[PDB]
This record gives structure tokens, C-alpha cells and sequence, in this order.
């Protein structure tokens, strides 16, 4: 797809559920760089 | 052209990228069906992801950005999970290759909740899980997100109804 005209990206703000942050949409692969790649597993909680 | 850094658990850059990702976990709304039951991880690894090429393309788009936005880039560090991890670290994200629309359309989707990012590491909705059990709740199986630095310039605001 491609950025709304005139914008670079898209937010996506939930407004329903308060406590949900911010999602973000990008149209060109040079717009992020990925500096940091993170291993690890979910813990089942106690 | 890239290379991957380990950074040591007592190494500061360690230690507050963790804190992004332990402070940003939340509930979500299909009670750990896409991404599993848990309040927090055991981070295992970070690394720092090193190319040179990929690094140089992004300055020069930000700048061009920066300069389409009252000299404003709007950067920001976001978590990205999905199954093209390896691929993205090794040939950066690909437009081209990120055609499947989603709630805004086709793209490079990011979030600021690492929980997010976790829903998709094995596919759409946590696809089948992971490879050795399919378990999309697997305590025991190895996940990868990406914690990366995102150029937003002027950003288009969609209110969604999640
Ligand atoms: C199969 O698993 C998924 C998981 C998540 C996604 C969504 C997010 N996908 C992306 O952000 C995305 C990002 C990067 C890429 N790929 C690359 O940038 C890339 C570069 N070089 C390669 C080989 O791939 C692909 C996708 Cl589909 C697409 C819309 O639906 C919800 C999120 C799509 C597919
Ligand atoms: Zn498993």
C-alpha cells in the first residue's frame, strides 16, 4: 500500500480498550532499522 | 553485510532495552490465544544487529522525512514480531515483501507493546505455534522480536475500535 498523501506512516490508536498502546504502519523498509534482536521465552506464571 | 553483537546482561543498553520489553507486556483481549498466557519473559539473548548499508539507507531517508516535516523525523524505538525475522536482520524490511493487508492495510506493521509483537512471531493470530509442539502458548520453545528504530515523519492518525 502506500502512506496516506501527504503522511509518512500510519498510527493506529486502539479507543476502546484505554490500557492498549499504539500501533504503527510504515510503507518503505527504509523508514525502520532493526538495531536490536531479542531471544527469549514467555514464562507461565506463578 | 551483517553482524550480530552480544550484549552482556550487566551491560546497561542490556538492561534498558529489557526494560522496554518487560514494562510493555499487557492483557489482550483473546485471553493468550494468539501469543500465550504470561505477565513477563525470560529474556534469553540480546544482540545488537550491525550493517553498515542497511544503517546508511536509513539516515538518508530519515533526513529526507525530517526535512518533508519542519525538521522533525519523529523516531521512535517499537517492537516488530513476526516469522521474517531472519530475512529482515540479514536483507532489512522489504515493502515488496510485506503485501498482506492487515487492520491498516498492507505495510510494516510495529507496536509499542512488546505483548503485541508476541501475538505474531509464529504467524497471523500465532499461526499454529511453535515448530516442535504447536503450542502457541510454548514455555519452552526459543521466541525472536526486533526492537527497532522507526522513522514515523507525519503520521497519519487512525483511531481504531480495539
Ligand atoms: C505470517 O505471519 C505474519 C505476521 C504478521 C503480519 C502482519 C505484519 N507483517 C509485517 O509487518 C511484515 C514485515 C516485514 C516483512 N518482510 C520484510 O520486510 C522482508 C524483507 N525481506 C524479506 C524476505 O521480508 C513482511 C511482513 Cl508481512 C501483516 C498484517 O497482518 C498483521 C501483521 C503478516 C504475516
Ligand atoms: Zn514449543
Amino acid at each position: 500500500a502506500h502512506s496516506p498523501p501527504g503522511h509518512h506512516s500510519v498510527t493506529g490508536r486502539p479507543s476502546v480498550n484505554g490500557l492498549a498502546l499504539a500501533e504503527y504502519v510504515i510503507y518503505r523498509g527504509e523508514q525502520a532499522y532493526p538495531e536490536y534482536l531479542i531471544t527469549y521465552q514467555i514464562m507461565r506464571p506463578e | 553485510g551483517t553482524i550480530l553483537i552480544d550484549l552482556s546482561p550487566d551491560d546497561k543498553e542490556f538492561q534498558s532495552v529489557e526494560e522496554e520489553m518487560q514494562s510493555t507486556v499487557r492483557e489482550h483481549r483473546d485471553g493468550g490465544h494468539a501469543g500465550g498466557i504470561f505477565n513477563r519473559y525470560n529474556i534469553l539473548k540480546i544482540q545488537k544487529v550491525c550493517n553498515k548499508k542497511l544503517w546508511e539507507r536509513y539516515t538518508h531517508r530519515r533526513k529526507e522525512v525530517s526535512e518533508e516535516n519542519h525538521n522533525h523525523a519523529n523516531e521512535r524505538m517499537l517492537f516488530h514480531g513476526s516469522p521474517f525475522v531472519n530475512a529482515i536482520i540479514h536483507k532489512g524490511f522489504d515493502e515488496r515483501h510485506a503485501y498482506i493487508g492487515g487492520m491498516f492495510g498492507a505495510g510494516i506493521y510495529f507496536a509499542e507493546n512488546s505483548s503485541k509483537s508476541n501475538q505474531y512471531v509464529y504467524g497471523i493470530g500465532g499461526g499454529t505455534g511453535c515448530p516442535v509442539h504447536k503450542d502457541r502458548s510454548c514455555y519452552i520453545c526459543h521466541r525472536q522480536l526486533l526492537f527497532c528504530r522507526v522513522t514515523l515523519g507525519k503520521s497519519f492518525l487512525q483511531f481504531s475500535a480495539m
